[PDB]
């Protein structure tokens, strides 16, 4: 917490985007073919929506992320300066 | 890419000669991601 939660959350955030992408060259096949016959959200859509309930959702970093990140607009209103990369980062994560 | 515009490819132990662009038509492929390097 003391070293840039934001930081780290965002490093996660693109090695798991990272790393999906690198199993979505794996898994093609299934993702083309077992997602439309068996009826179910497609499996990049599944790797998404797991990440973000058990890393956004969840409860904990959740209300740490919302904390800090009101910490750091209302400190970067005052006129001191943020990560304004890191925050960047975060917006589009939550898109 | 990685590599110089043209590319050969090892299918089976025949070597195709090609240029990327016939192999990126279609970015959705095994030979798309053949193309471009990775860990």
């Amino acid at each position: 917490l003391n070293n840039n939660f934001l930081q780290t959350l965002n490093q996660a955030w693109n090695d798991h985007q990272t790393a999906m992408v690198m199993i979505r060259d794996i898994l093609m096949y299934m993702d083309r073919v077992y997602v439309q016959q068996n009826n179910v959200e497609n499996v990049y859509n599944l790797g998404l929506i797991i990440f973000r309930d058990q890393v956004v959702r969840y409860g904990c970093i959740r209300d740490h992320l919302r904390q800090t990140l009101l910490d750091m607009i209302a400190r970067e209103r005052k006129g001191e300066v943020v990560d304004r990369g890191a925050i960047r980062n975060a917006c589009q994560m939550l898109m | 890419g990685s590599v110089s515009k043209w590319v050969r490819l090892n299918v089976g132990g025949t070597y195709f000669l090609t240029t990327r662009q016939t192999l990126c038509r279609d970015p959705k492929s095994f030979l798309y991601r053949l193309c471009q390097a990775d860990p």
